[PDB]
C-alpha cells in the first residue's frame, strides 16, 4: 500500500522529468521505406512507399494508468504499470510518396492512435525490467487526397497500420526505453 | 428525393474520380469488373438500410462505406 505509492509517485516523476525535455514531443521518427502487396477484390496491388518527416505528437500527456500492480516474492518487490494517453490522441504527421502502377505521388498523412499505452515492469530489492509500447487498438489514417471508398486507401491504410505496429512502435520503443530506464533507477 | 439525389450525385463523382485513378494502375477491363462488384455492394447497403452479403477482400469497403454514408447522411 505504501510501497505502491512510492512507487506511483517515483513513475509520476519519471514521467513528468521526460516530459519536461524535449525530443519526447515532438518526437522524430526515422523515415521508413518499404514494398508491399495486397488484394482487394479482383484487384493486386504490388507498390512501393516511402515515408519521411514523421513527427509523433502528445506524448506530452503520458499519465500513469491506475496504481501500481505490485507483489513481494522472496524480498523483492515487483511492480507492473501501465502508462497511456487515453483521454487524448497520440497524432503521427508524415509525408506519404507511394508508387502503384503509373501512380506516383507525394502527399501528406495524419494518424491518429488510440489508446497508447506502454507497459513497464520494475524490480525494487529499482531496476527497470521490462519496458513495451503495446499494439496499437486502433490506427485513423487520413491520406490527403484520398476517398476512404478508394481501394487505394484502403491498400494504403492498410500497410501504414502494419508499419505502425510494427517499425514506429519499435522506434517509439527504442527511444522511450532508455528515457524511462535512466529517470527510474537514478 | 432531393437528399438522396444529393447523395448519389456525390457518390457518382467520387467513383468516377476512383475509377480514373484506378485506370492508372490496372487494365481497363479489370477496372470495370471492379467499379461494377463495388456498386452492386452499394445498392445492397442502401437498400438494406432503406445481413448483407460482402465479397471476399471488400469488407474494408464495406466499414468504410458505412462511415462514408453515416457521416454524409449526418452532414445532409
Ligand atoms: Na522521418
Amino acid at each position: 500500500d505504501k510501497i505502491t505509492e512510492e512507487i506511483n509517485k517515483a513513475i509520476d516523476d519519471a514521467i513528468a522529468a521526460i516530459e519536461q525535455s524535449e525530443t519526447i514531443d515532438p518526437m522524430k521518427v526515422p523515415d521508413h521505406a518499404d514494398k508491399f502487396e495486397r488484394h482487394v477484390g479482383i484487384l493486386d496491388f504490388k507498390g512501393e512507399l516511402a515515408m519521411r518527416n514523421i513527427e509523433a505528437r502528445g506524448l506530452k500527456q503520458m499519465k500513469r494508468q491506475g496504481d501500481a500492480n505490485v507483489k513481494g516474492e522472496e524480498g523483492i518487490v515487483k511492480a507492473h504499470l501501465l502508462i497511456g494517453v487515453h483521454d487524448d490522441i497520440v497524432s503521427m504527421e508524415y509525408d506519404l510518396a507511394y508508387k502503384l502502377g503509373d501512380l506516383h505521388p507525394t502527399t501528406h498523412v495524419i494518424s491518429d492512435i488510440q489508446d497508447f499505452v506502454v507497459a513497464l515492469s520494475l524490480e525494487i530489492p529499482i531496476t527497470m525490467t521490462s519496458f513495451e509500447v503495446r499494439q496499437f487498438a486502433n490506427v485513423v489514417n487520413h491520406i490527403g487526397g484520398l476517398s476512404i471508398l478508394d481501394p487505394i486507401f484502403g491498400v494504403l491504410s492498410d500497410v501504414l497500420t502494419a508499419i505502425f505496429q510494427d517499425t514506429v512502435r519499435k522506434e517509439m520503443t527504442k527511444v522511450l526505453a532508455p528515457a524511462f530506464k535512466r529517470e527510474l533507477e537514478k | 428525393s432531393p437528399k438522396e439525389e444529393k447523395f448519389k450525385k456525390k457518390l457518382e463523382e467520387e467513383l468516377k474520380k476512383i475509377r480514373e485513378r484506378l485506370l492508372m494502375v490496372f487494365d481497363e477491363e479489370r477496372v470495370e469488373e471492379y467499379m461494377k462488384i463495388m456498386k452492386e455492394v452499394i445498392e445492397k447497403i442502401l437498400e438494406n438500410r432503406k445481413k448483407v452479403e460482402i465479397p471476399p477482400g471488400m469488407e474494408w469497403f464495406y466499414e468504410n462505406f458505412l462511415r462514408y454514408y453515416d457521416y454524409e447522411e449526418e452532414k445532409l
